[PDB]
């Protein structure tokens, strides 16, 4: 699974192999996190079957979403046609609550002006009563889709939250670019804790969930359309994810202005603490039994296993707030991070990650932001390293290279049930832990010699 | 008829509904086979299926050749989605050469790329992707930011061609163009009939065949070359899947084309039959029929005995091995009903297939293919465009005054007459559908629904999107087009592979245990 | 990892690589499952010793127990006075609520009459206020550790559950000689069902475990000592699992004519279906919406993992409760059971799984019970099979034969965590299609051609 | 003053604080060596570490010969817990070699053998065993009720070998026997020396040494004959390691007698050297300095120049090779305080290498030694026996007449004086123990406890039940036994193995990550 020079090039122009996606999935993703929602690409009809496409197999699940199909001509015509005959077939034949709207390279290019789109639909009454278009603007060429999500979590505080003038005691979370799994697991939570919360966006019920016999177009996951309402009133929003979660917290915040506090990606031991210290310093609630035996469980596996999981040096790509906390995580463990790579910009990843390795004396990491697959495999080559974390991707060179993979990100389009566990919290961490002692141990009863094998390990 | 016409098109509002109309034809003996409104704009907000004109050109025809870096102009994702997606197979030649399968190239375009048009970071990313890698030819392919932001791809591969000496070839197939990726097919065809076939030096062998239009997804090619390499035929050309740039270049030292797809090559099957007299045949290596008639078929446009004796020798002995099993794969299915819809041509197909296995399909249609593709060729000059389809730039092709030649003499026309050997001929769909059979051309989500809760067929053979949305509602979607990462589904062992698959996909336990205990009968424990 | 024949040697003396153990450690575990009791193996001195360190290396966790360290003397002498100096020992220094004696061989050749030592012990004041000493009979040269389960099991019955007349509003659940995370799920699905209940043993709360940086040795988890008591005066009890189970429910049923119902161990589709429909059906209330959707999500990954799933050939060696269930939901997942062995006596798994196969069509089986690890690996030399699901000696078949296979039952000694996931319910069911197919696509994903390798699957 | 001791003891039922207190002690300068009583019975209901004498005899000693079947006779939980847990590594000899390493054999006793004898079982599965594998020799083992049921195996054995023809070794070691594993040390020692070890015919080599009481954990005797091989001796026996029982046979081709466990085998060590004249020394290849002055020693035995200089050369050569992080190891370790329980030797013989790190041992006893274990084989005059105990077999030998020999003239007695090469001696392990520290001989959880917590250890070491509960009450405990399934830990690479497994276990994070930041000072504000 061959053809890297083994020696390094640096190149300038040639993106071979990327660890990012583009942006319009991400705000498709985030969109299916409301319920009634039916998201709209606007631009040509190629790029929704792409992105629906990718979601069904990382979740081998349905993303459903529609197109103001534009052709040769909205190059010189704009797409205001496209999208109010798009909401016309749209209400008629399948009618959310909402359409979630969201751009693509062309319609930026062109200088799609959507606003004034919508209200023309409104005034001309191609809107319906009661039911809502809610827009955000997701240009391809700037960022990746972490940074679509992030703006999908914009347009939709920016169209809906209200502050009403009545507090709610409830705290708004926004969960960041993370699986239905881990929204799952930090509602698991709050309610451990006992703390009422608005959770947007909420995959949950949406993209995992039950073959039950009947389809519907509209799963009963994600948050309504009231809930998003009422987001104005709280008393405090959780961003978790400074890259996903933050251009919204401070939008419902500058909006309604309701503070925002911002966490890490709940993900192991550091992480996962402060987000309860969170929810403690803030409700005043006491933090229970449970949790404490959760605590302590990662504790006593992250103590069992520790032979396993010291002076392991580990290549990881991903996405920055997932990457990021888990490359403390594998500190934590006893682990190296070597390798830490994400394909979609900004500066505060790789300095966050500087001083942790710094912090912890670890010395020749090599931390790339704005970097593919093919710079880590060919650092692999001059300097092999001991476990890989990554996407599905990440797969050609750990069998290239023979090296333990957990796979971990968007998109694994690969193994079946990754979606039920969860990363984030204690439980997550443990399954964590738990999969990287496996895959280490795997390789080793299949390395060693005969006489030279072990029945307890 | 026209009945679930009604139930289909009660729901559209009038303006969709007489636009949505001429798309779902019903056959009727009464209307022996009739007329279908294919490639035309897809409706905004219908759910659809499609893709971009990009999808059919650095997607399905140009993808496949294994030495050519093939590197996007562009945004990310436009490269990230190719990555893997459409399973066609590579190894390289003989052990040694190149192989590209794996990695996707891109110019990843960024906001000042947008503003001030990334021309020089394509000349950069060309020089650099040559000097890594020093490939057989670079393909350069054109996103739908490059046309407006005005980047001449055309040019940049001109200069570049000359300083890096390689063949750089351009290829504009920005995805607003066309209505579908049918026109994507036609922007790729192009470039390659000029500046690729005919280019090249190796002299021809004895029983040059050429099968054209398979991208050898799931390793269907190895097969098919499997049974003819087992005849004595040189296939010396599979217009791709696992071709070398060198192998397309030469894919003149033929004898006969087979069109496999039609859809996607048909541009070329023509072309070629001009320039150098080479008569192409619409071949079809999926299913049993389709495949013994293919081969008795060639066997018939070439001349000799020695050649059809042996065909008749690997056609028995193939179908005798095989046969237990077709048996085994009838009595399981005889009696289910399949729908199918797939793009081009795979929903023609399988037909013949699912026939060998008693599985009556109901209903059929493409989600980017011709009037041609249902009716047949014939119609093509026949045709109303309005449209958006290949208003894309078409080619005339002249004799070449060298390599010309007339292979077969008329008795081509005895071909034709006699036993229906289809020289250059198609006749579509439609023709093969029973009566009282749907096509539905760019079918939505609305219209399998109905389809679905009307018609209740056993299994429904559509993609990817799809795949999830008719198994949740408790019907088996098999994917046609990624083979649901199975293969070969071509050839005699294609056959028995498709045929398990399914078999195994009917009678999965868990289908009968859907609904639970309490709710089908202990409501209130 | 060699010297077994391909051809076939039948012995009826020569037992070599078993599937079981004796009785003593079922009985210990069982122990561990009353609060503030401590394990005492009445016999030989190293038996006690043996059987504490299977339980500490499968669990990565404490076993106590003390020992009667019998000699040559008591050999002569009976151990009784043995016993009468361990009973003082024990509660001066160690300071056990209950003490749960159980026997070994030794004293069980014999003959030693526990019920006059203890008789003797506090009719002459030894055993003091609000302390007991309970007991069972176990014959290490019967049976197995699912006997010495169900042994002690009905010991705890026979000196603890009484009817007071007070009677309390629970079913009891007796969990079979499962896990830790095994009996908590399923108290969890009967908290999702709002039943009261009593679980006895309960092993939660204590082989399983979060260091504390405190080491207490009576951790926090199992059945409370009044607990116990009031299983003489409650609705009805269910016993999960016949070998492991009937026994201390019949018993009740006796003293306390309280009922008992048997089913199985909810393993997969039919038998947690089944559990869940007795506590409806008994208790008259429905079936919660979070058990349709976990039932949902199960029946929905059987369904996209189907294609893998569909006609594999598996040798199973395990306990013969468990693999009663297994086997039956690997025959719903779509798989053949070709090679079904329980080392441990009874005709029960011969008749039971025979059935399922018969309902099934399923040819070409060998069922055996009172087997060994020699056995399935020979007839693996003759035609072999697709995953092995066996506990961790199975491993030297996998190795050796290239097997898949997935780690269950009683020892799992190499790895790390298993021991906090179920294996029950509908989500250890997930997680069993989860695991059997990753050890499946990792398999082809490491044997295929390079042409063969795939990215979505 | 050091009122540990008197902490230790004063919880205690005063019948029992009257036994448990001559095994504690303390070695303080008014008392270089004071009296432990060793080899006691245990007492009943104190959670003591102690297994039985089929532990010692079947799993210990006669356990790694691996090509005799080693068959239990008895239930199945005695034969289940000997499959794999005891980790001598052993590989089949050149190749074509037996090997049952990965095996368990029984006769599993049931219900009817005890009421009627499973003495028939035992002659049935002698002859399956034989027929299936073919053995060198066939081992039979003796489980408790074996005694009390009548089945004499021992005549069983010796019939059915005629028979068979193959070695047939019945071993009485009834759990019930003795009062720990020392009595299946005894019971093995003697029938391997009177009928397996002076049987075989190999024209003895230049420089036979022997391991003696070496069973190969983790490898321990590869890396150990890796340094002697190197050197130029030719070891010729380990005792039971990897040892084929064919090299057992020829045990006596040697000239000196390397006793690395004094507990196990030092019945053979003495019995051998009056049959033959083989002199043994005490060895140790733990730790450099105690592999250092072993090799030493054993060159002023083979006073020979070359083989003097060679061991010098090696010596040097490879403590280079491990010298940078040995002082790596030391930067880290030093400053910490450790406590050691064991079988009976390793609380001793790991107790330079922690020095040589700079860690001290503070604490530490054994589980079944006795008295010259502690103390030094001089008060083996003054020990007299029963605990509860001993009706164990004192075999007693006559020198060979013809096979005795002079290996050291009286040269011996220049050796004792001479830097005293510890030539058929061994002084204990109180005596490289410091002043103030503690020794407990058959330590209990109470024990473990009260040091724990009084004297606060940063490492303890142990074996697998002690290592939990010494780790969940937060200090690392690192295991003596199994080397946590990792080793060599003894040779010279060995050191390595051990300094940095044990110092990635001291800088193990979670170790400082206990305490939840709530309930530490914020969780009552
Ligand atoms: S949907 Fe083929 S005309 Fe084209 S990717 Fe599939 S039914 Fe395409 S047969 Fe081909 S290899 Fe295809 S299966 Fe013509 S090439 S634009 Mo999706
Ligand atoms: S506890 Fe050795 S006297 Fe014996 S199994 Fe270990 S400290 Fe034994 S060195 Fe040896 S290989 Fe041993 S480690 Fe003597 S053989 S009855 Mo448990
Ligand atoms: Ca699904
Ligand atoms: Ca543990």
């Amino acid at each position: 699974l061959d053809a890297t020079p083994k020696e390094i090039v640096e190149r300038k122009a040639l993106r071979i192999n990327p660890a990012k996606t583009c942006q319009p999935v991400g705000a498709m993703y985030a969109a299916l996190g409301i319920h009634n929602c039916l998201p709209h690409s606007h631009g040509s009809q190629g790029c929704c079957s792409y992105h629906r496409t990718v979601l069904s197999r990382h979740f081998k699940e349905p993303a459903m979403a529609s197109t103001s199909s534009f052709t040769e001509g909205a190059s010189v015509f704009g797409g205001g046609s496209n999208i109010k005959t798009a909401v016309k077939n749209i209400f008629s034949l399948y009618n959310p609550d909402i359409i979630a709207v969201h751009t693509t390279c062309l319609s930026e290019t062109l200088g799609d002006d959507l606003p004034t789109y919508i209200s023309q639909m409104e005034d001309a009454g191609s809107i319906p009563e009661g039911k809502l278009v809610i827009h955000t603007n997701t240009p391809s060429y700037v960022g990746s889709h972490v940074t679509g999500f992030a703006n999908m979590v914009q347009g939709i505080v920016n169209y809906l939250s209200e502050n009403t003038g009545a507090k709610n005691g409830k705290i708004n979370v926004i969960p960041g670019f993370v699986g239905p799994a881990d929204m799952r697991e930090i509602k698991r939570l709050f309610e451990a804790m006992d703390i009422p919360y608005i959770m947007f966006p909420d995959t949950s019920g949406v993209l995992d969930g039950p073959t039950t016999g009947e389809y519907k177009m509209y799963p009963e996951g994600g948050t309504k359309i009231e809930d998003l309402k009422d987001t104005g009133n709280s008393d405090l929003t959780l961003s978790l994810g400074s890259y996903a979660s933050d251009l919204g917290a401070k939008t419902l915040e500058k909006k309604c202005k309701v503070p925002f506090k911002t966490l890490r990606t709940p993900i192991g031991v550091s992480a996962t603490d402060e987000f309860i210290m969170a929810l403690s310093e803030a409700t005043g609630k006491e933090v229970p039994a449970s949790i404490e035996e959760e605590r302590g469980q990662l504790i006593d596996l992250m103590i069992d296993a520790q032979q396993y999981l010291q002076g392991k040096k580990v290549a990881l790509l991903g996405d920055p707030d997932e990457i990021i906390a888990l490359s403390k995580f594998i500190i934590e463990l006893g682990a190296i991070p070597k390798y830490v790579v994400t394909g979609t910009p900004g500066m505060k990843f790789q300095k966050e990650i500087d001083a942790m390795l710094a912090e912890a004396g670890i010395e020749g990491s090599k931390v790339k932001v704005e970097g593919d697959f093919f710079d880590v495999h060919q650092w692999i080559k001059n300097e092999g390293v001991d476990l890989l974390i990554s996407n599905t991707y990440g797969k050609f060179i750990a069998r290239e290279e023979n090296i333990p993979f957990v796979r971990f990100g968007f998109p694994i389009m690969d193994r079946y049930g990754h979606y039920y566990n969860p990363k984030v919290g204690y439980k997550g961490a443990i399954r964590l832990v738990e999969e990287i002692t496996n895959v280490i141990l795997d390789k080793i009863e299949r390395e060693c010699t005969e006489e030279d094998f072990e029945v307890v390990r | 008829s026209e009945n679930l016409k009604d139930e289909i098109l009660e729901k559209y509002i009038p303006k969709t509904k007489k636009t949505r109309s001429g798309h779902i034809v019903i056959k009727t003996e009464e209307t022996p086979n009739p007329e279908i409104v294919a490639n035309t704009r897809t409706v905004p907000g219908i759910i659809t299926a499609r893709g971009c004109a990009y999808a059919g050109c650095k997607g399905v025809v140009m993808g496949p050749i294994k030495d050519m870096v093939h590197i996007t102009h562009g945004p990310i994702g436009c490269s990230f989605y190719t990555w893997g997606g459409r399973r066609f197979k590579s190894k390289p030649e003989n052990g040694t050469g190149l192989n590209f399968n794996e990695y996707v190239f891109s110019t990843d375009m960024q906001e000042s790329d947008i503003v001030f048009g990334g021309v020089n970071k394509l000349k950069d990313a060309i020089h650099e992707a040559y000097e890594m890698f020093h490939p057989a030819a670079i393909g350069v392919y054109a996103t739908c930011p490059v046309g407006l932001i005005g980047d001449d791809i055309l040019a940049v591969a001109a200069t570049a061609s000359k300083e890096i000496g390689i063949p750089v070839h351009a290829f504009s197939c920005e995805g607003y163009k066309g209505v579908s990726q049918s026109a994507g097919h036609h922007i790729a065809n192009n470039t390659v009939m000029t500046d690729i076939i005919g280019k090249g030096n190796k002299e021809q062998k004895k029983y040059s065949i050429n099968v054209l239009g398979e991208y050898n997804i799931g390793g269907d090619a190895w097969e098919m070359d499997r049974v003819l390499e087992k005849i004595g035929y040189h296939v010396n050309a599979t217009l791709t899947g696992d071709a070398t740039y060198e192998k397309v270049q030469n894919a003149d030292k033929a004898d006969l084309n087979l069109v496999q797809c039609h859809r996607s090559i048909n541009y070329i099957a023509e072309m070629m039959e001009t320039k150098y007299g080479i008569p192409w045949i619409k071949c079809n290596f999926i299913g049993v029929d389709g495949i013994v008639e293919t081969l008795r078929d060639m066997a018939k446009c070439f001349d000799d005995p020695e050649l059809t004796k042996r065909t008749e020798e690997v056609i028995a002995e193939e179908i005798a091995a095989i046969q237990d099993d077709l048996d085994y794969f009838k009595e399981k299915l005889q009696g289910k009903t399949a729908c199918l819809y797939v793009g081009g041509s795979r929903s023609h197909t399988y037909m013949n297939m699912l026939k060998s296995f008693g599985v009556d399909s109901l209903v059929a249609g493409f989600e980017f293919a011709h009037r041609d593709d249902y009716e047949g060729r014939e119609v093509i000059p026949t045709i109303k465009i309005d449209a958006d389809s290949k208003n894309i730039p078409e080619i005339t092709v002249t004799p070449d005054e060298q390599k010309y030649r007339v292979v077969i003499p008329e008795d081509k026309v005895e071909e034709l007459k006699k036993a229906g050997v289809p020289l250059s001929s198609y006749g579509g769909m439609m023709k093969e559908m029973h009566d009282g059979t749907i096509l539905i051309d760019d079918m939505n989500h609305h219209d399998m629904e109905v389809v679905l809760e009307k018609l209740k067929p056993d299994m429904f053979f559509a993609g990817i999107k799809e795949k999830f949305v008719i198994q949740k509602g408790g019907v088996l979607s098999k994917q046609l087009h990624s083979y649901d990462y199975n293969g070969p589904y071509a050839g005699f062992r294609g056959v028995v592979n498709f045929g398990h698959e399914l078999v195994n996909g009917i009678y999965t336990p868990a289908w009968k245990m859907i609904t639970p205990p309490w709710k089908k009968a202990s409501s209130e424990s």
